[PDB]
RNA sequence: UAUUUAAAUAAUAUUUUAAAAUUUAUUGAAUAAAUAUAGUAAGAUUAUUUUAGUUGAAUUAAUAAAUAAAUAUUUAUUUUUCUUUGU
């Protein structure tokens, strides 16, 4: 409860600079956040080049 | 026939029907056409993500050393390794943290692994040693019996001079060192391919089979024969680890599909041979180790045949406790003289 | 005719059919035997050109080193010069003055 | 030549002749004269003086042959008659090893120069 | 190729998308675009099936059929056999002799 | 002694004492004169011990 | 049916 | 490379050097339990051209000082008869060595000399190193620069150098110690 | 690895007894052949009649063989029905035969 | 005679009776 | 009979440890696994109860 | 090499290039990218292993194929010298016996010790396997695993001082029949050696107290 | 006969060897601690094996659940033969390690009274660069390359050919690569 | 028997003789677009004889006599200009050689004009050769350096660096030549076939081109005083060399002599997957397209996406025990219903 | 007596058909056992398209003499020279 009320947004692990994320793991982690994660753009979205949501 | 043989290409017509099918056959459009199964690398198993789903934080990529995390997530509780982490001659030399799952297909927290157990980079020689030993041990040695000339009573009926015999067949002896090395390398190969999943408990609400099937359906565990199999390592949980299996899950895991539960250990007993010089004549069984490895152990053959590898935190703790003294003894002296200093 | 299954070599030139011996420039059996004998004799003479050098107890063949050592280990306990043990086995006498001698 | 004895075959091998119908070019040294005198019944020899050779090949007269021999590379096919095919094989292997060592030494010298430049730049940035 | 017209019309290639034998799939992935860009006139008929016949078939402009066996054969060899197919006309078969030098 | 003196002259400052010791040992093995072997041992000590 | 069955052979010294 | 026997025969050396012409100079032999470093071969290695800088022999050799200390303690570098010392590390800190060489449990170096077909008691020997980690090919190229004429193969686990004896294993150990492993 | 396990005894190869081999080589029994469908040297391999050799088959199709000989009534319950394995299940479709119509291979009911 | 080669089973009598 | 490491037999953590098992197979179905566990437990119980009955 | 872009070389292949089977994943590829190891057929043993023996090792003839010329064959009869024994000269009867027991006859009481190098002991102590504070004994050696159990045999050991010229610290060790040089080196260092010659039962009690 | 505790045995006692004032050297006893851990694990395992209880999950073998998996005679023999000896070995290891800890404390006090606090702290430290390597490789990536996969080390990470990848949806969420292939050589 | 080669001996067929296609730039990218991005911050001609003349001319240029090389290049360039159409490969290449000859003779303005003409022809070229464009821009850089524009020279040099880092494949030149050491079946003699090596400075000339390019860039940086640029160039050059060596890497197979098994060369030499293409098209990043309409297996959700059939009746799972007795059938009774409950839809 | 360098502790097997009558018993020359063993007579011994050496030598029963030669498997010495050379 503490960590969920502290962190509403995904941390630096939600990055595509090295490899593609796994949709199964994203669907599993969906419940821990408020914003949808499984919605993935066709472009390898990076933390620095574009702001996430 | 053989490639460099005249009998290789004397079937010069008729192998194909000139008229194509009207349901499945199609024409090649061009370079922008995506052919089903086409891949530049030779992939005898062309399984992809959708067909064989991998469960990991990231898809295994050449940029990432391992598909799992590299630093603890600030929004998830991090659990350090039960025993302290040491990097040996074969360890990946990088921190590995796995996102432990729950029975409701939800990530609970993140637990750090052991590079000595899940960081020993795999090697084909050791994997092949393990596979060959397993495939030569699992064969039935009691069915290798054959007749002989002194056993045939009145050529065609007369048996051979040196026939195959259950006692004459060989059962090899494998040392615990190479066994543990191959098992660790196989675990690391599964981790690198990204098909390792860590669960807190493996417990069914009822010991029946329909509850097991409902659990597998709820957590998207493919158990069918045709689909990718599952290899369980049940050890209890993190707080209450148990060497034996949970009774309910052990009763419910008896399904016709491809799911196998194995003991939570990577070592083995030292195989002995009391009939090395053929002293006891009336002994029945193959020569060599009279104490082979049982079936419910972790092995390269079953690990390759079963797609997903689901290890429990109790199994993790037991493996770490069993490999602690080994990874401490392997260390060179100028390193091991500092273990009591660092604690 | 000691080997009764002759080797069949790959035929790169048609004259390899007409030729019988594999290495024509190589001398025949007895000739190369006596040639090697003469060469070994010349090498042995070059080796024995200088006098037969005498070796200490450590630089001896194993069947004589330990015997020569145990024949004098009794006197080696008392450090005094002028102590010789005339042992049977050892380097024979050359019979002529030697610079190493 | 293989029809004759092993000694005449040895002499022809020294003269660099193996089969019937092969032609070679040799100097007029006393050794070659002796070899040709020994095998004079199996080979036919023609004589060409130095000026006749300079006319037969399109080389000017103000250029000698010592300079041409010093200019032609020594890496020619089968440069030296080694005393054993094992020696031949290890000579070729050492040649390949020298090529590989040339490449890796070029790379390592590049690395050394880059490291020295980095060290000098870091020292200058400190001072 | 006679008077500017290719003799080979169709190239039948059967393969499997999931079973195994990655040689034909390697060929379809690596050398098939090159071959199709070189000879766009010939029609490549791809046939996906469960148990594929490890053979390539060439159907020419006169009904003739020429098949090559490509079981566990490298994609380079597959491409070579395909080029041999598109190179030959498959209209006759005469030996190489002094009497057969001139047709 | 010529070979050992060339090695001593072409040695590395951190290697001079070891080569001097090797020279002294080879002299004693060769049965060089006692003054020669004592001079070589003294030179080895000179190159080894800083205070000496 | 049934005849003299062969047993395991003892090894040498 | 002086032929003492030939010099004595020709009259260039005193006749008392026959023991030198017959038996080699007595030196403590390098062993897996007694690291008897050889200054001559170490100087030869220092003179040979290599990309990586080697430590000085003064630092490679264990310290030899006064032994008046009443009680001994656990210093990393202390007086040892067999010459055992922890790895000193790289010579220049501003560098990156592409490979890493782990020691064994007893602190011995990976160099192990085997024999080809040892059932026939064959004198032909070869060396196997199966503790190198990192970029094995850089280590292989350094071994090429060390032994130019030898055949050096590499695999995922072991690097083989053919036709080298303990006389080459000691050179390999010297180079490893000079590098700092 | 002390005397690594033999690769020839891996249970994958079972050739005819030859003059070469090892003491631990499991050759075929006397009076029996290696390949089951090799009745003669020219015996063609059966089309779809598979014999599950070695371990127990995960999915035993009713037309396959396992410790049994080919009995028509036991291996073919209905000749017009073709059994396949789809989604780890025995699916029994109608049997079709290929016929050449309009230059393409159309599927017609095999029994009819 | 090599009696150690056999195991301890009584062979059937020849000729076998009806 | 002969010599057999009875001190080793029964020492392993589980029942399947320290038993000469050379009649298994590389693939075991659900019934095969159940029968394997049944046979191991039955072998252990048979040994124990037969020894107890004999000594009593 | 093509001279122009308009006229490229044909694609007709030779036998060497055409007759090439598919590529199998080797150890280098499986170690480089472990994503390819998907089946048990990928776990190939050491490339040093060629395979099963496919030919006959015929003596004086080399290695022959199966079904070849069995005419000039003697290895079969060999598996089923007279020119040296022609003069009736047995080697086992030429030379006489030095003694009824023979040279190096290991009789009960010969006291054949197992070598233990003082250099090895010093290496172990500097390594840390053995603690120099406690008195050194065969039990401590066996437990520190400085010597395997295979080398142990009555009588226990001999302390050989090979390649050692100076011991820097005093060592208190208990062994059997230590060499004079080892004893004097330990005495010079300041340690105290005590030759403990044990019987068989005493040695067994020392090894398993 | 007490050769296990580290002191001289009865043979040395009879010989009269003066080895009591021998020396006081610091010792980490890491190997002894490893062996003590092994012995403790073995003692616990021996107790668990001795305390085995029949737990049969099948009805055929259900008439044993209350009994021990051992015959009481063999259980007594096991207790007297192996379980009771493992404890003696554990006690031997503990006694040796405690003696060495006492000597270590004495050496620490002596160093503190002779040199000083920080001097003794530095003299009784075994830290080495390779120790930092073995314990934390992130503080060693710059010093040397010790990874089994050297091509992924950050020093040599430039060699890995990072491709231009894209997830197509028309294929069912499939990641493919955008750059074209290379034309491979075909013939001579 | 040792060969003397005194007679004519034809060469042997070896896999290193495989013709390799020249690297082509993609169709979408253009050299003029790249240059603008960088600026932001046939009739019958005796071609055999003209090729003889061009070879003699380049021999002259290599020997040092530059004016004769220039006139040879001019003759053969007139020939090629008359023969080939607008913007052709040999045309632009021979005019590159002509500009190089002009610069080596001293006519630097004409050299720069010719090289700018090469640039404007590469503009219109559809798929220019990677090696040709690299050598052309290296020529322009060296001409600028000779004129005195060292900034523009090192700019062109880093342009070559960028082009060859972006649109070049490094592992193609050693595709078929890396597994050649596995052809070694003899160890005592002829064992150089186990140590065969092919220097990368010969089989892909673009690599040597950029090597000399970055070498000249390093010299210019050392002359100017841009230590940062020198360090950058040396780092990039070392990285390129390491990439090439890694793509050339391979493990050693069998070492000792291996008698027989002559049919192993089929496995030895083949379409060997180079490490570059391995790490590029790894099966987890280059996910294959596997459509289920042609298969009989699919995930739990996509059951109806298998190949369709006529009157598909799901009987049961192929439990091989169903052929046994009534007891076994009672054992497997519930299995079908439990499996249906498992694979029920959402 | 011990002042000299290493090491992958693993054993089990080894053609086939035959070249001979003595054995151990039983029923009035036959019957049933013996892969028993013949310095061992003779034959048969399953797998193309291959990739490197010799084509008639050696031959000393027996005290301190450099060395037997062929055939075959592995394996090692890149030093000079006008060319050549399987040690
Ligand atoms: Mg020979």
């Amino acid at each position: 409860g503490e960590l969920q009320k502290k962190n509403p947004t995904p941390s630096e692990w939600y990055d595509e600079s090295k490899g593609p994320l796994n949709p199964n793991f994203l669907r599993s982690m969906r419940s821990h956040y408020e914003v949808d994660i499984a919605n993935l753009p066709d472009t390898p979205l990076i933390r620095g080049q574009r702001e996430f949501f | 026939s053989s490639i460099f043989s005249p009998r290789y290409d004397w079937r010069t017509s008729g192998v194909h029907d000139i008229a194509p099918r009207d349901e499945g056959d199609f024409l090649y459009q061009g370079p922008q056409h995506v052919l089903p199964g086409a891949h530049p690398l030779p992939l005898h198993h062309p399984h992809n993500t959708i067909t064989r789903p991998v469960i990991s934080p990231y898809i295994p990529s050449p940029q990432r050393s391992h598909p799992y995390f590299t630093a603890p997530l600030p929004e998830l509780p991090h659990f350090s390794t039960t025993k302290p982490i040491v990097y040996t001659y074969g360890t990946m030399k990088e921190r590995i943290i796995a996102p432990v799952f729950n029975l409701k297909n939800e990530v609970i927290y993140t637990r750090e692994l052991d590079p000595f157990i899940f960081g020993m980079y795999p090697e084909v020689e050791e994997l092949s040693k393990n596979l060959t030993y397993w495939m030569v041990r699992c064969q039935n040695f009691a069915s290798k019996w054959d007749y002989e000339t002194r056993e045939i009573w009145r050529y065609t009926w007369g048996g051979r001079t040196k026939p195959s015999k259950p006692w004459n067949m060989l059962m090899p002896t494998m040392d615990v060192k190479t066994w543990s090395k191959s098992n660790r390398m196989m675990l690391t190969l599964k981790m690198l391919q990204g098909r390792l999943q860590v669960v807190d408990r493996l417990t069914l609400e009822e010991p029946t089979q329909e509850c097991y099937l409902e659990l597998c359906r709820n957590m998207s565990w493919d158990v069918r024969h045709t689909g990718g199999g599952v290899l369980f390592m049940d050890g209890g949980s993190r707080i209450t680890p148990s060497s034996e299996f949970d009774r309910a899950f052990f009763f419910g895991s008896f399904f016709n599909g491809r799911n196998k539960i194995v003991r939570p250990t990577v070592l083995c007993d030292e195989q002995y041979d009391y009939n090395k010089t053929a002293a006891k004549q009336r002994m029945k069984g193959p020569k060599g180790a009279k104490n082979p490895i049982p079936i419910n152990r972790f092995n390269a053959y079953d690990a390759m045949k079963h797609d997903r590898l689901v290890i429990t935190e109790g199994a993790l703790m037991q493996l770490e406790d069993e490999l602690y003294e080994h990874k401490l003894q392997i260390l060179p002296p100028h390193i091991r003289n500092q273990l009591p200093e660092y604690g | 005719a000691f080997r009764r299954l002759v080797k069949r070599h790959k035929i790169t030139n048609n004259q390899m059919l007409l030729m019988r011996r594999r290495e024509p420039y190589k001398p025949t059996m007895k000739d190369r035997q006596e040639i090697a004998d003469r060469a070994k004799l010349e090498e042995f003479e070059r080796k024995n050109a200088d006098g037969l050098m005498f070796v200490p107890e450590k630089a001896l063949p194993p069947w004589q080193k330990s015997l020569a050592h145990n024949a004098k280990a009794l006197g080696s306990r008392i450090n005094f010069r002028g102590f010789r043990v005339r042992v049977a086995d050892g380097q024979d006498e050359p019979g002529f003055p030697t610079p190493f001698r | 030549p293989f029809k004759h004895s092993w000694e005449v075959n040895r002499m022809l091998r020294e003269l660099r002749l193996e089969f019937k119908g092969q032609t070679t070019i040799v100097p007029d040294i006393p050794q070659v004269r002796k070899r040709i005198w020994r095998v004079r019944h199996i080979v036919k020899v023609d004589v060409l003086d130095l000026d006749e050779a300079k006319a037969l090949i399109g080389v000017p007269e103000h250029i000698s042959f010592t300079d041409l021999a010093s200019q032609l590379p020594p890496s020619f096919g089968r440069v030296k008659a080694v005393p054993s095919p094992v020696i031949r094989s290890k000579m070729n292997f050492m040649k390949l090893r020298r090529m590989r060592l040339r490449d890796v030494l070029h790379r390592d010298a590049l690395e050394l120069r880059l490291l020295e430049l980095k060290r000098s730049a870091m020292k200058n940035x400190e001072q | 190729s006679r008077n500017g017209e290719l003799c080979l019309k169709k190239v039948i290639i059967s393969y499997c998308p999931s079973n195994g034998a990655p040689n034909t799939r390697q060929f379809l992935a690596t050398h098939l675009p090159h071959f199709h860009a070189k000879y766009p006139s010939v029609s490549i008929d791809l046939r996906p099936r469960l148990w594929p016949e490890m053979a390539i078939t060439g159907v020419y402009r006169d009904g003739s059929e020429r098949s090559y066996n490509t079981k566990n054969l490298s994609p380079m060899g597959i491409f070579l056999r395909l080029n041999n197919l598109v190179s030959t006309a498959n209209d006759y078969d005469q030996p190489f002799c002094a009497s057969h030098l001139h047709f | 002694h010529y070979d050992h003196f060339l090695k001593y002259l072409n040695a590395d400052p951190s290697t001079v004492p070891g080569i001097a010791q090797t020279w002294a040992t080879t002299a004693k093995h060769m049965r060089s004169p006692n003054w020669i072997v004592q001079l070589l041992r003294g030179l080895h000590k000179y190159h080894a011990d800083a205070e000496c | 049916r049934k005849a003299r069955r062969v047993q395991l052979q003892p090894t040498e010294y | 490379p002086t032929d003492v026997a030939a010099n004595i025969s020709a009259g260039a050396m005193p006749p008392e050097a026959n023991v030198a012409a017959a038996l080699p100079v007595p030196r403590i032999q390098y062993s897996k339990w007694n690291r008897a470093l050889r200054s001559d071969v170490y100087d030869e290695l220092l003179k040979l051209p290599l990309r990586y800088k080697l430590h000085d022999f003064a630092k490679l050799c264990p310290p030899q000082r006064c032994q008046e200390e009443p009680e001994a303690v656990g210093v990393v570098g202390r007086d040892s008869a067999v010459g055992y010392l922890p790895p000193l590390g790289p010579a220049d800190p501003l560098d990156t060595i592409p490979f890493f060489v782990h020691r064994s449990s007893n602190g011995v170096l990976p160099g192990k000399v085997f024999s080809m077909h040892p059932r026939n008691l064959m004198p032909a020997f070869y060396l196997r190193i199966q503790q190198v980690e990192g970029d094995m090919f850089r280590f292989e190229e350094e071994l090429l620069k060390i032994f130019p004429t030898k055949k050096i193969f590499v695999r995922s686990h072991s690097i083989y150098v053919y036709n080298v004896a303990l006389d080459g294993r000691m050179v390999l150990h010297h180079w490893l110690l000079g590098l700092g492993f | 690895m002390p005397r690594p396990a033999p690769r020839f005894a891996m249970g994958h190869m079972l050739p005819h007894r030859s003059n070469v081999g090892s003491q631990f080589l499991h050759t075929q029994r006397h009076g029996s052949r290696s390949t089951w469908y090799k009745k003669h040297y020219f015996s063609l391999r059966p089309f779809a009649i598979q014999r599950h050799h070695g371990t127990t088959p995960r999915i035993l199709l009713d037309r396959s063989l396992w410790k049994s000989l080919w009995i028509t009534k036991l291996q073919l319950p209905d000749i017009n029905r073709w059994e396949r394995v789809v989604n780890s299940r025995r699916v029994t479709e109608d049997r079709y035969a290929f016929v050449e119509e309009e230059g393409v291979m159309h599927k017609v009911n095999w029994g009819l | 005679w090599r009696t150690w080669e056999y195991q301890h089973t009584r062979p059937d009598p020849r000729p076998f009776p009806d | 009979g002969g010599f057999t490491m009875k001190y080793k037999k029964g020492t392993g953590l589980w029942d399947e440890d320290h038993v000469n098992d050379y009649k298994t197979n590389r693939y075991l179905s659900a019934r095969a696994t159940m029968r394997w566990y049944q046979e191991m437990e039955r072998h252990q119980t048979r040994n124990s109860l037969n020894a107890r009955r004999a000594t009593q | 090499k093509e001279f122009d872009e308009d006229h490229p070389l044909p694609v007709v292949g030779s036998r060497l290039n055409g007759r090439t089977t598919q590529h199998k994943w080797n150890h280098w590829d499986q170690y480089l990218n472990p994503q390819i190891t998907q089946s048990i057929k990928d776990l190939t043993p050491t490339p040093e292993y060629v395979g099963m023996r496919c030919g006959h090792n015929m003596i004086k003839m080399g290695w022959m194929k199966i079904g070849g010329s069995w005419k000039y064959s003697r290895g079969y009869n060999d598996r089923r010298g007279q020119w040296q024994e022609r003069k009736m000269t047995p080697r086992f009867m030429l030379a006489p016996r030095v003694s009824a027991g023979g040279p190096r006859n290991r009789y009960e009481g010969k006291l054949v010790f197992s070598p233990l190098r003082l250099s090895k002991l010093l290496w172990a102590i500097d390594t840390g396997r053995i603690n120099p504070n406690e008195v050194i004994t065969l039990y401590h050696l066996r437990q520190a695993n400085v010597v395997g159990e295979r080398e142990i045999v009555w009588p226990g050991f001999v302390l050989i001082s090979n390649g050692v010229r100076r011991v820097p610290y005093p060592i208190h060790i208990e062994l059997q029949n230590a060499s004079a040089e080892s004893i004097r080196l330990i005495e010079e260092a300041g340690g105290s050696f005590t030759c403990v010659y044990m019987t068989h039962e005493g040695l067994y009690q020392e090894l398993h107290p | 006969m007490s050769g296990a505790f580290g002191c001289g045995s009865y043979r040395s006692v009879v010989a009269g060897t003066q080895n009591v004032p021998r020396r006081m050297t610091f010792y980490p006893s890491a190997y002894e601690l490893i062996q003590l851990h092994k012995a403790h694990r073995e003692v616990i395992r021996h107790f668990y094996v001795r305390d085995k209880i029949f737990d049969n999950k099948f009805p055929g073998n259900a008439l044993a659940n209350g009994l021990f998996k051992f015959v009481p005679n063999r259980r007594e023999n096991y207790h007297m033969r192996e379980l009771m000896e493992s404890i003696r070995r554990r006690s031997i290891w503990m006694h040796r390690i405690k003696q060495q800890r006492e000597i270590n404390a004495k050496v620490v006090e002596n160093m503190e009274v002779k040199y000083g606090k920080k001097a003794a702290a530095s003299m009784l430290c075994f830290t080495t660069p390779d120790s930092n390597a073995y314990f934390a490789p992130h503080r060693y990536q710059d010093v040397a390359n010790s990874w089994p996969n050297y091509w992924q080390h950050p020093s040599v990470n430039h060699v890995v050919p990072k491709p231009r990848w894209r997830r197509h949806r028309e294929l069912g969420g499939i990641t493919r690569v955008e750059d074209p292939f290379a034309v491979q050589a075909s013939d001579y | 028997v040792t060969r003397l080669y005194t007679s004519y001996y034809t060469g042997v067929l070896y896999p290193n003789q495989l013709v390799q296609p020249k690297q082509r730039l993609p169709a979408d990218v253009s050299v003029s677009a790249i240059l603008q991005k960088r600026s932001e911050p046939r009739p019958y001609v005796p071609l055999g004889e003209v090729a003889k003349l061009e070879l003699q001319g380049d021999y002259y240029m290599e020997g040092g006599m530059f004016q004769e090389a220039l006139e040879h290049y001019g003759v053969v360039a007139k020939a090629y200009n008359y023969a080939y159409p607008e913007n052709h490969a040999q045309r632009i290449g021979i005019r590159i050689k002509l500009s190089a000859a002009f610069r080596q003779t001293g006519r630097l303005e004409s050299s720069l004009a010719n090289i700018e003409e090469v640039l404007r022809m590469l503009d219109a070229s559809t798929r220019p050769s990677l090696e040709l464009i690299c050598e052309a821009l290296l020529e322009l850089g060296i001409t600028r350096e000779a004129l005195g524009m060292k900034r523009e020279a090192t700019e062109a040099y880093e342009e070559a660096l960028e082009v060859v880092n972006s649109f070049h494949n490094w592992g193609e030149s050693h595709r078929m030549l890396r597994l050649l050491p596995r052809l070694g079946r003899r160890f005592n003699y002829n064992f150089e076939e186990k140590f065969v090596y092919f220097s990368p400075f010969d089989y892909d000339r673009t690599f040597a081109l950029v090597d000399q390019c970055l070498e000249r860039a390093e010299t210019i940086f050392n002359e100017i005083g841009d230590v940062e640029g020198a360090i950058r160039v040396l780092q990039q050059r070392k990285e390129m060399i390491d990439k090439k060596f890694f793509n050339m890497r391979d493990f050693a197979g069998r070492i000792h002599t291996m008698r027989g098994h002559w049919k192993r060369r089929a496995q030895h030499l083949t379409n060997a997957p180079t490490p570059d293409e391995l790490l590029r098209y790894s099966p987890t990043i280059h996910q294959v397209h596997r459509d289920f309409k042609y298969e009989l297996t699919a995930p739990i959700g996509r059951e109806k996406e298998v190949m369709p059939g006529v009157n598909r009746l799901v009987l049961d799972m192929g439990n091989p025990y169903r052929r046994r007795g009534r007891l076994s059938n009672k054992m497997l009774k519930d299995a079908d219903h439990k499996f249906a409950n498992y694979v029920r839809q959402k």
